[PDB]
């Protein structure tokens, strides 16, 4: 299993909360997921893009903060065609 | 009005055939409806959409590259046409008629989009992304992948993914809902259950399985309780196979799997829309359930369920009937909105041993703003440990009766992961009244000596009163 240094949470302060995080914590915001209101993207400006690894204190740091309700680190899913 | 011109229609045995074996789109045509006004779009590995079939209906509305993260979705081409599956599937739903090229799509008249998602690496975002593309404007999303089919494998949409689908169907469509249209694997030879792929066993999609030309489960069919219907595919070498729109402007005869019936039913949900275009997703559900058609698909396991309908565990409700969903359709009463009745069974854990057996009497939410008297779905949330996991086989029995197999023997999964919280779902009841004794049913299908535990059976019953 590969992960991806992106994240995704959720953020009911909206792209402005969204933003200060990013900045604050050390992410590139690359915007909000589909449809989904309040669900950003993130990339990690110094963690690799693909490893083996979970980046576990990451995530905590990010879903840690008051204004996050939830986060998960993103990683690759295998999927096949039918 | 005349039936389509094209040079490979009478080779599309499916849509038109002189024997009835065959899915009554001509009937749905003759009365009107094409599919105009109706958006599809196709989440896969791109769409050509400067294919001859499909320029003419093609919508860039509907359409996203995800993976490169551009508005084209136009299929990567390589030396071994690896991308060209998206473009079969568009093909099915909405090839241009009457124009001279290739056969024509059950919606002709609709507009076909693309969101290239699967070219690249998939994350739960990509997936989220994909399905929430313009629900305002994409009526019928169409998605052929899934979690490998190697028998081996649970796993569903993660969080994102989740939230896409309830989003979409709670507040997509102006508030009446996206269609997803599901096709529910090829891991037949694999002794795959369709169960363990939270896509396919979500209630937010239409699952769709395959029945070859002679009426026959294919060798890639898998069954479980989530299918709801089927629509025709590819079978031995002796019959026939989907003809649509193939990469590089061409026309093939021999797009298989469940990826090519999957594509077929949401053309017939495109034509049922135009029909009605204020059928809810749940309706469209409805609507398949009792105009499905089981006559002419041969099983080992059809069985009548508690309000008399005929349901297999390889075709849900049988051949979907694009006469009588569109027919139906027309003076559809909107169904009462949804209600979730959350039942805890267990008060302690259960050894599971050799064989286990849970019975309840439940109330179904009497008496709260929940409360159910007519069944939709219904799941079997479970979460239990065991060392063998594909030996074992579970069955869900509701109060009229009807048996659910909830997960089949899989002899490729020797996981000893048990199942955390997994939702397995039957639609096998639905209609039916849920008050009374429900039973689970868990046991060893195996001569070896296997060890587990049942910790938690919530059972969740969604429906009306
Ligand atoms: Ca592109
Ligand atoms: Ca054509
Ligand atoms: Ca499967
Ligand atoms: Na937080
Ligand atoms: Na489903």
């Amino acid at each position: 299993r590969q992960f991806v240094n992106e994240w995704a949470a959720e953020i009911p302060g909206g792209p402005e909360a969204a933003s200060a995080i990013a900045e604050e914590l050390g992410y590139d915001l690359l915007g909000q997921i589909g449809s989904l209101e309040n669900h950003y993207l993130f990339k990690h400006k110094n963690h690799p893009a693909r490893s083996a690894a979970s980046a576990f204190h990451i995530t905590k740091r990010l879903s840690d903060d008051d204004r996050v309700i939830w986060a998960e680190q993103q990683y690759e899913k295998e999927r096949s065609k039918r | 009005y005349q039936e389509p011109t094209d040079p490979k229609f009478p080779q599309q045995w499916y849509l038109s055939g002189v024997t009835q074996r065959d899915l009554n789109v001509k009937a749905a045509w003759a009365q009107g409806y094409t599919g105009h006004g109706i958006v599809v779009s196709i989440l896969d590995d791109g769409i050509e959409k400067n294919h001859p079939d499909l320029a003419g209906n093609y919508d860039p509305g509907a359409s996203f590259d995800v993976n490169d993260q551009d508005p084209d979705p136009q299929p990567r081409y390589t030396q071994m046409n690896d991308n060209r599956h998206g473009t079969r599937c568009a093909g099915e739903v909405a090839a241009v008629a009457n124009n001279g090229v290739c056969g024509v799509g059950v919606a002709y008249n609709a507009r076909i989009g693309g969101v290239r998602m699967l070219d690249g690496e998939v994350t739960d975002a990509v997936e989220a992304r994909s399905l929430g593309l313009n629900p305002n404007h994409i009526h019928i999303y169409s998605a052929s992948w899934g979690p490998e089919d190697d028998g081996k494998t649970v796993d569903g949409p993660a969080r994102l993914a989740e939230e896409a689908f309830f989003r979409g169907v709670s507040q997509g469509r102006g508030g009446l809902g996206s269609i997803f249209v599901w096709a529910s694997g090829n891991g037949g030879r694999e002794h795959d259950s369709c169960n363990c792929d939270g896509y396919t066993n979500s209630i937010y999609t239409l699952s769709i399985s395959s029945a070859t030309q002679f009426g026959n489960v294919p060798w890639y069919s898998e069954a479980c309780s989530s299918t709801l219907a089927t629509t025709y595919s590819s079978g031995n070498q002796n019959e026939k196979q989907i003809v649509t729109t193939d990469l590089r402007q061409k026309c093939t005869e021999s797009h298989t799997g469940t990826s090519a019936s999957a594509p077929l039913a949401a053309g017939i949900i495109a034509l049922t829309l135009e029909a009605n275009k204020n059928l809810t997703w749940r309706d469209m559900q409805h609507l398949v359930v009792q105009t499905s058609k089981p006559a002419h698909l041969n099983a080992n396991d059809w069985a009548t369920n508690g309000v008399g309908r005929k349901v297999s565990h390889s075709y849900g409700y049988g051949l979907l009937d694009a006469g009588a969903m569109v027919a139906l359709a027309q003076n559809w009463t909107t169904v009462a909105p949804q209600r979730k009745c959350i039942i805890d069974i267990l008060t302690e854990p259960k050894d599971i041993g050799k064989r286990l057996e849970v019975r309840k009497t439940v109330t179904a939410c009497l008496g709260e703003p929940n409360h159910i008297t007519r069944l939709e779905h219904a799941q079997a949330r479970l979460t239990l440990s065991y060392n063998r996991r594909g030996d074992l086989a579970i069955h869900l029995v509701s109060p009229m009766g009807t048996r659910s197999t909830l997960l089949a023997a899989r002899p490729h999964d020797y996981s000893a992961d048990g199942f955390n919280d997994w939702a397995f779902m039957t639609t096998h009841s639905w209609d039916e009244d849920p008050s009374g004794e429900w039973v689970l049913e868990i046991e060893n299908t195996s001569e070896a000596n296997n060890y587990g535990t049942l910790t938690k059976f919530t059972l969740v019953l969604y429906g009306t009163a």
